[PDB]
């Protein structure tokens, strides 16, 4: 199916305690595969999955340069950003970043991203074009005009296009084994009284990857949207995700409800029933 | 492959 | 511009006592990225727990796992604490087996 590469970052300034702290990390898909942390003794971009140890030295000091130049770049952003809010040196801000691409199947360019949040909220971002800007206020039309004239986008566009989807390519080859795997959900239902009429149906998925994933509850074939208590999507820890939904029910009208479930790793959708 | 100011 | 934490605790595999699993909690969606989060057994802090690098959603709202390898038992109570500048007293949250 399609791919994607995500590189993201986030700059918080702690006025008293020193300089920002900087912290990056990179995925292929739902997988991360690198880091840096300006905290950290190491001063070095670092693997965080298997496939990508294999990268020899050159790799490795041209990622924690191009790395380290960033923190910088983003430590003169957050101080650019005090003068155009007009904000005291005496607050924690924060600078966050993402950039990178999306590939169809045959590998082909799909999308390219570089977008920046300030406090929490869009600053300034790349269109979909990868020739405008999206400002999101004042502040922003003046970093807008400054990279319009400097023809910014151009570079980003080359980078997105260029190197970023080759380098994406190339992950996925190298970690074809765990990247390109499919991981079906393991289900099953738990089953509760929660009082002498009524009951907690409750279905779970689990040790899936990618993280997308649809569990609907049905009763006698109608979607209960409004009555199903659904949780997030969430990491296992061993590369995989989990999910839950669950519904209360009169007992013993357990056999009217199914649970359904969709993923990519599954040849048809799961039907379970109590 | 990681990758001016405001 | 600030945005309170959601917090999940539970365990990497179904719990079975006496057999060695992970013990997790996730926080996410929330703003800003300074938190603290703590996992508990009965009441206790547990000493060595990791974390993973901080990372964010499209909304650009923050994600950690915190874990740690445990070995459950039928009278042993978990559960993860997160202290955050949204929450005028930390959140405690109860690790339930089915949840």
């Amino acid at each position: 199916g399609s791919h994607s590469m995500r590189y993201f970052s986030t700059s918080v300034s702690r006025p008293g305690r020193g300089e920002p702290r900087f912290i990056a990390v990179g995925y292929v898909d739902d997988t991360q595969f690198v880091r840096f942390d300006s905290d950290a003794a190491s001063q070095r971009m670092e693997p965080r999955a298997p496939w990508i140890e294999q990268e020899g030295p050159e790799y490795w000091d041209e990622e924690t340069g191009k790395v380290k130049a960033h923190s910088q770049t983003d430590r003169e952003n957050l101080r650019i950003a005090l003068r155009y809010y007009n904000q005291s040196e005496a607050g924690s801000h924060t600078l966050q970043m993402m950039f990178g691409c999306d590939v169809g199947s045959d590998g082909r360019f799909l999308r390219g991203y570089h977008q920046y949040a300030y406090d929490g909220k869009d600053y300034i971002a790349l269109k979909e074009d990868l020739r405008s800007w999206t400002a999101a206020d004042m502040a922003a039309q003046i970093t807008k005009r400054k990279w319009e004239a400097a023809h910014v986008a151009e570079q980003q566009r080359a980078y997105l296009e260029g190197t970023c989807v080759d380098g994406l390519r190339r992950y996925l080859e190298n970690g074809k084994e765990t990247l390109q795997r499919t991981d079906p959900p393991k289900t099953h239902m738990t089953h509760h009284p929660i009082s002498d009429h009524e009951a907690t149906l409750r279905c779970w998925a689990l040790g899936f990857y990618p993280a997308e994933i649809t569990l609907t509850w049905q009763r006698d074939g109608e979607d209960q949207t409004q009555d199903t208590e659904l949780v997030e999507t969430r990491p296992a820890g061993d590369g995989t995700f989990q999910k839950w939904a669950a519904v209360v029910v009169p007992s013993g009208e357990e056999q009217r409800y199914t649970c359904h479930v969709q993923h990519e790793g599954l040849p048809k959708p799961l039907t379970l029933r109590w | 492959l990681y990758k001016m100011t405001f | 511009i600030q945005r309170t934490p959601k917090i999940q605790v539970y365990s990497r595999h179904p719990a079975e006592n006496g057999k060695s699993n992970f013990l997790n909690c996730y926080v996410s969606g929330f703003h800003p990225s300074d938190i603290e989060v703590d996992l508990l057994k009965n009441g206790e802090r547990i000493e060595k727990v990791e974390h993973s690098d901080l990372s964010f959603s499209k909304d650009w709202s923050f994600y950690l796992l915190y874990y740690t390898e445990f070995t459950p038992t039928e009278k042993d109570e978990y559960a993860c604490r997160v202290n955050h500048v949204t929450l005028s007293q930390p959140k405690i949250v109860k690790w339930d087996r089915d949840m």
